[PDB]
């Protein structure tokens, strides 16, 4: 029955990617002192069933000027390396046991942004053009803040693998240790998935409405059901990577239970910024990167390096 | 055996989906006038996309530094060995030929 | 030309990775490892002039050792002393 | 056996017409930069299938100048099309 | 799922290339690499070889490309019309397929023709493993860290790389 | 080529699962070293295990009055020891610590 | 203030699922032990062992000391 | 000098962080004692196994029971 | 102990890839019985071709491909 | 800038110092891959239409020059599994290494190349780094000395001598001439080479001399054919007795050392009884030398001085080693049978 757990896995992630685009609004709503959707529901949770078939239901045109043979295969996309990332994940127990999966992750992280140049190149002209050439390139120069800083740690646990991660965390949230790291931890995963101050992406300020500009409601659930399953795994996983829970060989149950109550308070972290900061010009944005979050991250890995061996320290591991 | 059954399951999801959002409506029966008013708020645009430069350094500055963070990648495997100051002499190196690397270029980024 | 300074000082520049039997760290053979030892051994003091017509039976089978050659076709050639004949009797074997 | 066949035929994707020409160069350059995979993989099996263990980090060692130096002759590629903005291999001037 | 999962990959493979090995219009040069590649990526992970596999991922199909990807667009092509375009491309495109597939059909289509393609046998990958064994990070490319023994194999590459942006920072 | 005929096979192989044979196997090895060892010498100092087989059957056995013996004194503490060690994954050590006492009670006390 | 917490038991039983699915199959499947896991091939080297002598074609069904006598 | 040092640190206090621990890092390995335990430790786990070796005559040390009075002490660790 | 188990494994599974082969058929144009593709003499680790036959049907595909993709 | 000038233009000696010291097919990769990597640049410095459209051609044709030659170490990693550096053990190895490696040389073929890069590279200092590329490859070929099919390093130098000899005889643009018969002199050296191939070396030493004194005297601001015409009755006529003393030494006549890798030469090729190989090759650098009188004819016949032209002003260039090389360049022939024993 292996295929019904997949298919167990798959199905019941797609509630919750729908209904965050409820939670966005109610939180999102009392920072601004209202009440979120509220006459539909009758709480509101009701919301959802009938937004997902608005768009359905609505003419999903094309532009007579693209290249339909594009416009198809880079939204099936956006779709699976979205949905392939969730398999290798303990929670506690992976649906595949990878030896040096962690890895994986960065092979799946690498090979998203190669469907937004596809799309936005896809159709046509500079608000989709060069509009989604330049958020090429700011993806991927936050890749090297990134891979480092999972190198660094990883030095201080010994091996690639996902289940020798929660057996070090064990006594010793692994936040304490290195939490000047951590903080970059953070701003990457932000800064990398197109969230909310440095936002450029997507459009709203710096252009009209960025890479989503052309899908009318046809594909653009899609994309607007894509960009929301990275944005939960990636904070699923930080908290696999750092805020640890403690595995339970008797009542695995209390193991998840406890786990979603942190990456759940974890996400909400990307909500509670959205109301506050302002954003970047794409400029300072960059060139914020290279001369400021860098130069660290390099000198850090020269001291994780040292840590261990000048302390006996040297993790268990192959 | 099981990967590829948890691969092309996943696909065929996403490829079933485009096909019943997309195409379904597609063939109905609405208006949908051939007019050329698509393309919005840009309506002719008749260019070649120039070069401009500081868009490219930014793909080729990148794809050197990332080559021996490859080459730096195997540490953590060979924390564990016979003769150790072999590594942290020539561990630290990789590391200081990467920042110097940087600092050459650094008096000129340009606008990046 | 070929000056070989390596030989007067004292470095090693390569000559480790160089041949399929030295070290390996931890000390694990490959599969032909056995058959290094066997050839090397016949061709030093020679000057590998005469190596060519003198060794060469050493050689050969280490060249069959590595592509194993020949055993694939003595193999591939038992798929015609049975499975010709299968319905001529002796299914060979009987299960189990 | 087999798939020291393929790749192999793979390898014959110097095809050299498609090599320099015709033009968008891109094209050319592109059919370099994989013949790669074909020097790569090709080499990650005969390590592979024997176990070497040593020159294993050579496949490593193969990548980090084909990505390094194949990048370098794209900047020219800038070069000619920057003062042009069409690449088309049919640039001759330098004559003889 | 059968025994043939390898010969299955290596001729999508080896048809992976004949796409842009012949003139498609660079951009869809990148969708016969990323197959290929993947595919390549794909073969590699057999063997018992997995991390120096999982690297092309992240090194080369998913970094390097995007570069090779990010440009065509500044020497960007025409929009003349792009791929099936000119009629020429098609030509030269399955005189290759089939000098693989006649090639394939009899190389074996029966017990052997002839000589120099019957020295290969097929189906139960012969050679495919040896025994049985220890284990050491696997047993091979599991212990494909050497900062030990190899020192003057990374001190060139280690400088080689550090000239490398000075050239580009000029003609740049 | 020579290869023995088919006999002075189908002896008695032990015959356990993989969580029982790692079960006690660590008082087993460092009490016993009467063939294993030496067997070891008729291997790695003269290869081709073919013709050394005799040994073979004498490790073999140390196994068998090995598990043979154990069955006579205690099997109850041991039979409940290798089951924890045998609720799994891994098969950690450091779940069965407690428990490792009372297999080990009167075994390296009574016998 | 509240009425959010509404909105959020959706999603996080949402999340509850998956976890429990996977975590109870692997103890349905092979019947109340968890899954092995084989990283490197001398661990995988005792499973294709054990299939073998356990009862008939399994790696989850163990012997246990009688089974010798 | 320390004017020049107090005077990049009212300007740029960040890269001033990475030397600070770009260094200190490098320095300290060949200082704190605890080092070269390190050594120890990673050379003594037997990946491989360890195959007896011939006796005749000596044999230094090292008896058929392992147990017995043998060779060097490990056990320095055990206490650790 | 382990080891011990498996060299007499192969040395059963020789034989009947052997005794089972030699009763196939003896032919005058066929090969001797138990010959050696080398000329040199001592014990060298069979190929996978020599343990499982032409046989290749399920427990194959699980020996030689059993370890990797999965437990 | 100027620093790394010089940390570039030593990068390249080491880069082909790895290549004579090594023992390990793959360093004599990494070796030569890292020229083409490090010799682009100095192409360069004056970033004009030609150089870039020079430069390209020399790329893409050192990169697959490289590139199969990966594809011929690792054939015979199959066969034999052993890397170091000896017969190739597999003959689509050799096939594949040594007319795949004529293409850094270039031979008889693989040359389209050595007259569009020379020519038009607008840096004429030089230019002779070009002369490094001659001495890296020969430091494979001493070694993989004893494997060649034999019928095929004499057919690219048979073929080549002859093709570099005709080349120039139409060429006006002296950058040319000195391209064009330096295909001919890889014509002398790997024709002997499975000859007791010492008596190469020789001539290879004899060429970077040779070759090195032109261009420090083409260098004042000599360009063509017929700016060497104004030369004596301008620049000074001390000039023009060294422009003879050498471009007819280098055909070479036996009173001069010209005619000592010949001379010394034949002495190797007979002997081993091949009587009807060496004259064709003797007979052909014959015409090879009409381009050199012809050009010496431009310099000693007084040809209408430029125009009214006024150089009063004395010399500052950098002459360095040039008020030496045209006494070891000529003189040489009644000193020495060392080279013989010498290099050896
Ligand atoms: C070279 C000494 C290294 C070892 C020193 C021992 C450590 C002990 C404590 C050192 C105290 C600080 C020493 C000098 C600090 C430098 C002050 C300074 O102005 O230099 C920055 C100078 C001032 O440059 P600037 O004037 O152009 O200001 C720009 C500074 N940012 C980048 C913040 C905008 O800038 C540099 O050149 C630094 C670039 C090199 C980046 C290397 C990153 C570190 C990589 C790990 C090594
Ligand atoms: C010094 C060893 C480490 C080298 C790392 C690479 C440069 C690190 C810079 C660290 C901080 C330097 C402070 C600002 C730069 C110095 C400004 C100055 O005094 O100008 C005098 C100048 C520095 O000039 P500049 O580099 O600051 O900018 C001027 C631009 N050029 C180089 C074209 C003139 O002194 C030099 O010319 C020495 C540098 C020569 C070329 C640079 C690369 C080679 C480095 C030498 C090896
Ligand atoms: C021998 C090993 C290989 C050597 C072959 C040639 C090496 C030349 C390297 C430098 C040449 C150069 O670029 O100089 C140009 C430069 C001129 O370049 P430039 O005029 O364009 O600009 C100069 C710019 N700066 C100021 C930065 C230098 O120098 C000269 O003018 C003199 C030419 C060099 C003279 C040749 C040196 C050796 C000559 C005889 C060789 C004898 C070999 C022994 C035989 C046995
Ligand atoms: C648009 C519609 C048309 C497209 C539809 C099809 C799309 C397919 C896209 C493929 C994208 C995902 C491919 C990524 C491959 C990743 C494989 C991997 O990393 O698996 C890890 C694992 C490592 O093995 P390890 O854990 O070390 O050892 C276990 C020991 N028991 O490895 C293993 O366990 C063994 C590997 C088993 C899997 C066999 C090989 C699978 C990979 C083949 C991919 C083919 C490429 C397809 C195109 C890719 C384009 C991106
Ligand atoms: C007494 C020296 C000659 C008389 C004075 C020299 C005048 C002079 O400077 O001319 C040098 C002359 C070059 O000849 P040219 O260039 O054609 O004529 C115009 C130059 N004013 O001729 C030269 O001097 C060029 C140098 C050539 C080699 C030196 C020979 C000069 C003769 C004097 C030294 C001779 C030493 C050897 C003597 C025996 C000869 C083997
Ligand atoms: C024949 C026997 C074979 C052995 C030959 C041995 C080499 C002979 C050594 C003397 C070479 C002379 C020389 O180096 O160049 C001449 C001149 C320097 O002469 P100098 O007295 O220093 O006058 C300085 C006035 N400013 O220099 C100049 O003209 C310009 C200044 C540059 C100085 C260069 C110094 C180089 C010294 C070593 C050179 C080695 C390379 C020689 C090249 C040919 C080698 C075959």
């Amino acid at each position: 029955m292996f295929m019904i757990n997949i298919l167990m896995l798959i199905i019941p992630i797609l509630l919750a990617v729908a209904f965050l685009t409820l939670v966005e609004r109610k939180v999102l709503g009392y920072m601004q002192l209202r009440k979120g959707p509220n006459v539909v529901g009758p709480y509101g949770l009701l919301q959802p069933i009938a937004d997902a078939i608005k768009l359905f239901i609505k003419e999903p045109l094309r532009p007579a000027t693209s290249s339909a043979s594009m416009f198809i295969l880079a939204p099936i996309m956006a779709l699976g390396l979205a949905l392939t990332m969730w398999i290798p994940l303990p929670m506690p127990y992976p649906l595949i046991n990878m030896n040096l999966g962690v890895l994986f992750m960065l092979a799946m992280s690498s090979l998203a942004v190669y469907s937004i140049l596809w799309s936005g190149w896809a159709s046509n002209s500079k608000y989709a053009l060069i509009g989604a050439l330049r958020a090429v390139a700011q993806t991927i120069s936050y890749e090297v803040t990134l891979a480092i800083i999972l190198l660094s740690v990883l030095l201080m646990s010994g091996s690639f693998t996902l289940s020798t991660l929660i057996t070090t965390q064990e006594q010793m949230w692994l936040i304490l240790p290195a939490w000047p790291l951590a903080m970059m931890w953070f701003i990457s995963t932000l800064a990398e998935t197109n969230r909310a101050p440095f936002d450029l992406t997507e459009g709203e300020s710096e252009l009209v409405s960025g890479f989503n500009v052309e899908y009318a409601a046809g594909p653009f659930a899609l994309f607007f059901m894509a960009e929301y399953a990275n944005i939960i795994m990636m904070n699923i996983f930080t908290a696999i990577l750092f805020l640890g829970t403690s595995h339970n060989p008797h009542m695995p149950e209390l193991y998840t239970i406890n786990f979603t109550i942190k990456s759940l308070l974890l996400t909400m972290s990307f909500l509670w910024i959205r109301a506050s900061y302002p954003r970047f010009r794409y400029d300072q944005l960059m060139h914020l990167l290279w001369k400021n979050f860098l130069p660290l991250t390099l000198a850090l890995c020269m001291w994780h390096v040292s840590l261990p061996i000048l302390t006996s320290g040297i993790p268990p591991q192959t | 055996m099981n990967l590829m059954l948890a691969l092309l399951t996943n696909f065929t999801l996403a490829t079933l989906l485009v096909i019943i959002a997309f195409w379904l409506p597609q063939l109905n029966v609405y208006s949908e006038k051939t007019s050329p008013y698509e393309c919005g708020f840009d309506p002719m645009g008749s260019a070649r996309l120039p070069f401009s430069m500081k868009f490219f350094l930014v793909a080729i500055t990148f794809l050197l530094f990332d080559l021996e963070i490859a080459l730096l990648l195997p540490l953590p495997w060979a924390s564990q060995t016979a003769n150790l100051n072999t590594m942290l002499t020539m561990a630290l190196f990789l590391i200081i030929l990467l920042a110097v690397s940087l600092a050459y270029e650094w008096t000129q980024k340009g606008l990046e | 030309p070929f000056f070989d300074v390596q030989k007067r000082l004292g470095v090693d520049l390569d000559r480790w990775m160089t041949i399929q039997s030295a070290e390996q760290p931890h000390k694990i053979p490959s599969r032909c490892h056995a058959f290094e030892k066997e050839w090397i051994e016949c061709a030093h003091g020679i000057g590998s002039i005469r190596a060519e017509k003198e060794c060469k039976i050493e050689f050969e089978d280490f060249r069959e050792c590595l592509l194993r050659q020949k055993t694939m076709k003595r193999l591939h050639a038992i798929r015609r002393q049975r499975e010709k004949l299968i319905k001529e009797g002796k299914y060979t074997p009987p299960p189990h | 056996s087999m798939v020291y066949m393929n790749i192999m035929m793979a390898f014959t994707v110097s095809l050299v017409g498609l090599l320099m020409y015709r033009s968008h160069l891109m094209s050319s350059l592109l059919c370099l930069e994989g013949m790669m995979l074909s020097l790569f993989v090709m080499a990650a099996l005969t390590i592979l299938n024997s176990h070497f263990t040593l020159a294993s980090m050579m496949p490593i060692i193969l990548l980090v100048f084909a990505a390094c130096e194949a990048a370098l002759g794209l900047s020219l590629l800038v070069m000619v099309s920057n003062t042009y903005g069409t690449d088309y291999v049919q640039n001759l001037n330098l004559l003889q | 799922m059968m025994l043939y999962i390898v010969f299955i990959l290596s001729v999508i493979f080896v048809m992976g290339f004949v796409g842009f090995s012949s003139k498609p219009s660079p951009i869809y040069g990148g969708l016969g690499l990323i197959v290929s590649g993947g595919v390549g990526c794909g073969i590699v992970l057999n063997f018992g070889g997995s991390f120096l596999g999982l690297m092309v991922f992240l090194i080369y199909l998913g970094g390097m490309m995007v570069v090779f990807g990010y440009t065509t667009a500044m020497a960007t092509e025409q929009y003349p019309e792009i791929w099936l375009s000119n009629k020429a491309v098609l030509g030269a495109f399955v005189t290759g397929l089939l000098m693989e597939f006649f090639m394939v059909y009899y190389v074996l289509k029966d017990k052997e023709v002839e000589v120099v393609f019957e020295f290969n046998g097929l189906g139960d990958w012969v050679i495919y493993d040896t025994g049985d064994s220890g284990f050491f990070s696997e047993e091979a490319m599991g212990i494909a860290a050497l900062y030990s023994y190899g020192t003057w194999l990374v001190i060139v590459t280690g400088w080689s790389l550090l000239i490398g942006v000075v050239v580009i920072m000029e003609i740049t | 080529v020579e290869l023995p005929s088919l006999e002075d096979l189908k002896v008695q192989e032990v015959k356990v699962s993989s969580s029982v044979l790692k079960a006690a196997a660590h008082h087993y090895g460092a009490q016993c070293d009467k063939p294993n060892k030496e067997f070891m010498l008729c291997r790695w100092e003269e290869k081709d295990p073919r013709r050394c087989l005799e040994e073979g059957k004498l490790v073999n056995q140390c196994a068998l009055e090995f598990f043979r013996q154990i069955k006579r004194h205690c099997a109850e503490p041991f039979t409940e020891y290798w089951t924890c060690i045998d609720y799994s994954g891994l098969q950690l050590f450091r779940r069965c610590r407690k428990q490792q006492a009372q297999f080990d009670e009167c075994v390296l006390d009574k016998l | 203030w509240f009425e959010v917490l509404p909105g959020i038991a959706v999603m996080g039983v949402c999340l509850f699922i998956p976890g429990m699915a996977t975590a109870r199959i692997h103890r349905f499947s092979n019947g109340g032990k968890e899954k092995r896991v084989a990283h490197y091939p001398y661990q995988w080297y005792l499973m294709e062992r054990d299939r073998r002598v356990s009862g008939v074609n399994r790696s989850y069904v163990s012997k246990g000391l009688e089974n010798i006598d | 000098v320390a004017a020049f040092l107090k005077n990049v640190w009212a300007k740029e206090p960040v890269l001033v962080a990475s030397f600070a621990i770009a260094g200190l890092a490098v320095i300290l390995p060949t200082l704190s004692p605890y080092t070269k335990y390190s050594l120890m430790i990673n050379r003594a786990t037997p990946y491989n196994y360890p195959v007896p070796l011939r006796d005749d005559g000596n044999m230094p040390d090292v008896p058929s029971h392992p147990q017995d009075p043998q060779g060097p002490s490990l056990e320095w660790l055990k206490r650790l | 102990l382990l080891q011990a188990e498996k060299d007499r494994r192969v040395l059963q599974m020789l034989r009947e890839n052997l005794e089972e082969e030699a009763t196939v058929m003896k032919d005058v144009p066929g090969w001797k019985v138990g010959e050696s593709v080398f000329h040199t003499t001592r014990w060298v680790t069979p190929m996978m071709g020599e343990l499982y036959g032409l046989r290749a049907s399920e427990e194959v595909l699980s020996a030689t491909y059993g370890f990797i993709w999965y437990t | 800038n100027p620093i790394i000038f010089i940390i570039i233009l030593l990068t390249i000696m080491l880069g082909t110092i790895i290549v004579m010291i090594s023992s390990h097919w793959l360093l004599v990769w990494i070796g030569f891959e890292m020229n083409m990597l490090a010799i682009i640049p100095i192409m360069m410095k004056n970033h004009n239409p030609r150089a870039t459209e020079a430069s390209t051609k020399y790329f893409l044709t050192q990169s697959t020059a490289s590139m199969l030659l990966m594809m011929a170490v690792i054939i015979n990693l199959m066969f034999s599994g052993q890397w170091t550096v000896m017969k190739l053990f597999n003959p689509m190895a050799s096939m594949l290494m040594t007319m795949a490696l004529a293409m850094k040389l270039g031979m008889a073929p693989f040359h389209f190349w050595v007259p569009e890069v020379t020519q038009g590279i607008p840096l004429s200092s030089g230019l002779i780094l070009l002369t490094w590329q001659k001495l890296a490859p020969m430091s494979v070929l001493y070694q993989i000395f004893p494997s060649i099919n034999l019928n095929l390093i004499l057919t690219l130098s048979v073929l080549s001598i002859l093709i570099g000899g005709w080349g120039g005889l139409n060429q006006t643009q002296l950058r040319k001439i000195m391209a064009y018969s330096s295909i001919a002199h890889m014509g002398w050296m790997t024709a002997v080479l499975p000859y007791n191939p010492t008596m190469t070396l020789l001539n290879l030493i004899i060429y970077i001399i040779m070759t090195s004194t032109m261009f420090t005297m083409f260098m004042a601001n000599s360009t063509t054919t017929t700016l060497s015409l104004s030369h004596t009755w301008n620049k000074t006529p001390i000039m023009t007795v060294l422009i003879l003393a050498t471009l007819l030494s280098m055909g070479g006549l036996p009173p001069l050392s010209g005619f000592m890798p010949k001379w010394m030469i034949i002495q190797e090729m007979t002997k081993n009884n091949s009587i009807i190989l060496p004259t064709f090759m003797a007979i052909t650098a014959l015409l090879n030398l009409y381009f050199y009188m012809r050009l010496t004819y431009s310099t000693t016949l007084t040809m209408f001085p430029s125009t009214n032209n006024m150089k009063m002003k004395w010399q500052f260039p950098l002459m360095k080693k040039m008020t030496f090389l045209p006494t070891m360049v000529v003189l040489s022939t009644m000193m020495l049978p060392l080279t013989p024993m010498l290099s050896v």
